[PDB]
RNA sequence: CCCGCAGAAGAAGCACCGGCUAACUCCGUGCCAGCAGCCGCGGUAAUACGGAGGGUGCAAGCGUUAAUCGGAAUUACUGGG
RNA sequence: AUGUAAA
């Protein structure tokens, strides 16, 4: 679904700890890219009025409340061997961004670019992680 | 468009060092009339205040005609002003700056409809004092604005029909006076957003006449004409602007 | 001379101010950063810099100059404030931390990168 | 702590380069963009902005910021008028 | 009497 913008952008800690707290749930996995704005949360329901009623707590504070940005298709979730996702980064380095758990898949846009991850090879044994 | 094919208003305003400025300025009436009867464009002498050697220090008028508009949009801000002028006795190379602003036309469509359904008038006898006929019938007949919410009282005089009179009159004067601000603080704006503090900071064109050459900020050219644009013919400054304005 | 009356009146030492009005000695503090817009500086300067009206936490008023070249402040974005004045502006004695909080970094820069919070070039 | 096995194989960055203070050029703008601890550069041939090359210094640390002292004999009793 | 504002 849509993002975290940071409304009363003020004590931006609860969220940057409280919702990393929550993203190693299986229900709800808390997305970083690198511009540090534009947190993604990553629901497999549609409900995500769960987590916006979990942020009304002692150590949960903000609103964060909803619109509509398009985000195609779930993050499918892979990280290469040694002596070869170097050069991947160093690639398309404005293309990656941090998942729950220090992972990085490569982005979630389109069916395309999964197919150019597809036709880059990332010869790995496979960890779904989820 | 139509808001391309509208009239202008120019106004050339000094800034930084006065007179030497002034004569910039006053230049640049020069030539944007040089500019205007290339075309036949009517300029007006509308406002115009003068200057110690020449050139001026406010200088507001109307071009009218058949599209003038956008020009005057895309020139509003600073104008850079390096010269050897001619009040000097140390010739040497000075920096001085003017503001033009570009307006369109927005014509006056003054004076709405007074309607009588969205105002309500109460008709109530007045306060004041001496007469017996003063308490028995009424002279206060507020008139209360449904959309904005105005009441004007002249519980005044006599009777309450004259008063009427009085209180419309009242409605028309406050209309008129809430409007007129309004377009004062939105012309004012707009001024605002054409010319910007006045100092010798960079906005979007310079003259750099020592060196022969003019350099813009924004679709700027390597055009050392100045010449050209002394004498009208600048069609070279105006035209690559809108050809990258449109690709927008 | 006359140590008379350094006996009545004890040699005082001057206690200079500080430089910043920082709260008590702090390196950093992080305001809420209002008022974004552009000043012209001292004489011999002639520049359009670029400053901000830094709220802070603690109640002060400041007021710090924004370096680099690019930012994405508008009236928000709480940020880092670092001390150390301009020498350009009267009345501005702080820098921004770039790198820090929300203001991301300055965009293609390769040399002087620990400053302005530049990430090295990975390629 | 000692012995054996694989393969130089897993392990180098940060600041500065006008003077103070250790180190040079080229290109892009041109008192706009910008740097700066002080004097300060940039107004079209910048050893001072940004980028490239090169060098200098420190090293798993390097720069910035904040406090104390020295330089400050600018709190002088040592040690001022 | 004045005589701006670039070594």
């Amino acid at each position: 679904f849509r993002r975290i913008r940071l409304k009363d952008p003020l004590k931006q800690k609860q969220l940057l700890k409280g919702l990393v707290q929550l993203s190693e749930e299986g229900a709800v996995q808390v997305f970083r890219p690198i511009s540090n704005n534009d947190l993604i949360v990553g629901a497999v329901g549609v409900l995500q009025f769960d987590v916006v009623v979990a942020r009304l707590k002692s150590e949960y504070n903000v609103e964060a409340v909803y619109e509509s940005v398009n985000v195609a298709t779930a993050r499918w979730v892979e990280c290469a061997d040694a002596k070869k996702f170097e050069e991947f980064k160093r690639k398309n380095e404005s293309q990656l961004a941090l998942d729950g758990g220090d992972n990085l898949a490569y982005i979630a846009t389109s069916m395309v670019n999964l197919r150019l991850a597809q036709e880059r090879y990332p010869d790995v044994q496979f960890h779904q992680t989820r | 468009d139509p808001d391309d094919e509208r009239n202008a208003f120019l106004e050339v305003r000094a800034g930084t060092g006065g007179d030497e400025a002034a004569l910039f300025a006053g230049d640049l009436f020069r030539m944007y009339s040089r500019y205007a009867e290339a075309r036949r464009w009517r300029v007006e002498i509308m406002s115009a205040s003068e200057g110690e050697h020449g050139g001026y220090k406010e200088i507001i008028a109307k071009i009218c005609g058949d599209g003038v508009y956008g020009r005057l949009k895309f020139e509003s801000g600073g104008h850079r002003v390096q010269r050897v002028p001619a009040t000097e006795s140390q010739g040497r190379i000075h920096t001085s700056a003017c503001t033009v602003a570009v307006m369109p036309e927005l014509p006056d469509a003054e004076l709405p409809d007074i309607n009588p359904a969205d105002l309500r008038i109460d008709t109530f006898r007045s306060s004041g004092a001496g007469a017996q006929h003063v308490n028995t019938t009424d002279s206060a007949i507020r008139i209360t604005h449904l959309p904005t919410g105005i009441v004007v009282e002249c519980q005044d005089e006599r009777s309450q029909h004259k008063n009427k009179a009085k209180a419309l009159s009242v409605l028309g004067a406050r209309i008129h006076a809430a409007e007129m601000a309004k377009r004062q603080q939105a012309e004012a704006s707009t001024r605002r957003n054409l010319l910007g503090s006045g100092d010798r900071s960079d906005r979007n064109r310079t003259y750099n006449f020592p060196q022969g050459r003019v350099t813009d900020h924004r679709i700027n050219l390597t055009l050392y004409r100045l010449d050209e644009v002394m004498e009208g013919k600048l069609d070279m400054l105006i035209e690559p602007i809108i050809q990258e304005h449109q690709a927008d | 001379a006359t140590v008379n009356q350094l006996v009545r009146k004890p040699r005082a030492r001057k206690v200079a101010k500080s430089n910043v009005p920082a709260l008590e000695a702090c390196p950093q503090k992080r305001g809420v950063c209002t008022r974004v817009y552009t000043t012209t500086p001292k004489k011999p300067n002639s520049a359009l810099r670029k400053v901000c009206r830094v709220r802070l936490t603690n109640g002060f008023e400041v007021t710090s100059y924004i370096g680099g070249e690019g930012h994405n402040l508008q009236e928000h974005s709480v940020i880092l404030i670092r001390g150390g004045r301009v020498k350009d502006l009267p009345g501005v004695r702080y820098h921004t931390v770039r790198g820090a909080l929300d203001c991301s970094g300055v965009k293609d820069r390769k040399q002087a990168r620990s400053k302005y919070g530049v990430k090295r070039p990975k390629a």
